């Protein structure tokens, strides 16, 4: 999964 | 078969009831608001909810039967009860309106305090202003204040796994105003991360009874709708809280 939190 | 219940209301004190003993949850709110003399337009304010811990409380789905929570959690120590009775409500100008209602207001006090206590309400910084008021029980003045700040009306919920966070928890901060997803360690100690969604940006959510987990999808600035998972035991109050917060968007009243 991509994660929301990459910035 | 009748029984009595045990429910604790927002200023400490609590009440009894007799009561049939299948009833659902909403038949023992109807119970409780007539015995407390909620009227025709408090009643919708309130709704009934189990405490959980020291830090969480949560709303019972209609399809709950109070007196089995009631017995479950029951001892003869305990503080009191493990029911009780809390404001359900996201839109801080509907409890403007309730001002000249001295039960509503007693209870959004009340309520208001002890959520300042435990941190919800970010008042920090009038808080000796706030004291003031409180101290005199200018009680209507202390909550045209406390509703200015941040946290007020929010639903903060115990940190848990989100499958977009590949390590670290997420807690979840709901309001009218968005949803929040707060960065947070393993064992929810905050970092400083933290995203805002617009209530406008979702386009669709769930529960998964066995994954455990709610769900929403959101499509934002320009990107393909995506699923998040939020790996929460109260998937089903989160899913309730998205409902509400929808439905007090469609009859939004006011353009502040």
């Amino acid at each position: 999964n991509i994660d929301i939190f990459a910035d | 078969s009748d029984v009595e219940l045990r429910v604790a209301l927002p200023d400490g004190t609590t009440v009894t009831v007799r009561v049939k003993k299948n009833s659902t949850t909403d038949q023992v709110y109807q119970a409780i608001a007539a015995k407390v003399g909620m009227d025709s337009t408090t009643v919708n304010y309130f709704a009934l909810f189990e405490v959980i811990s020291h830090s969480f409380v949560r709303k019972l789905a209609p399809n709950e039967f109070p007196h089995k929570l009631y017995i479950q959690n029951y001892t003869s120590a305990v503080p009191g009860t493990c029911l009780t009775i809390r404001k359900w409500l996201f839109t801080t100008e509907e409890e403007i309106l309730l001002n000249d209602n001295d039960l509503a207001v007693t209870y959004f006090f009340h309520q208001a305090v002890d959520d300042v206590k435990k941190g919800y309400i970010k008042a920090e910084e009038k808080s000796y202003q706030l004291q003031k008021l409180y101290e005199q029980r200018k009680m209507v003045m202390y909550l045209n204040m406390l509703r200015t700040c941040e946290g007020y009306n929010e639903i903060i919920f115990p940190h848990c796994a989100c499958d977009s966070r590949r390590k670290g928890h997420v807690i979840t901060a709901i309001s009218i105003t968005h949803f929040k997803l707060h960065a947070c360690t393993e064992e929810g100690q905050l970092e400083n991360q933290v995203i805002a969604f617009e209530w406008d940006e979702m386009q669709r959510w769930d529960t998964d009874e066995e994954g455990m987990a709610f769900c929403f999808e959101y499509a934002r600035g320009e990107k393909k709708p995506r699923w998040v998972k939020i790996f929460t035991p109260y998937f089903n109050y989160m899913h309730e809280c998205f409902e509400r917060v929808f439905c007090e968007l469609k009859w939004r009243k006011e353009e502040y």
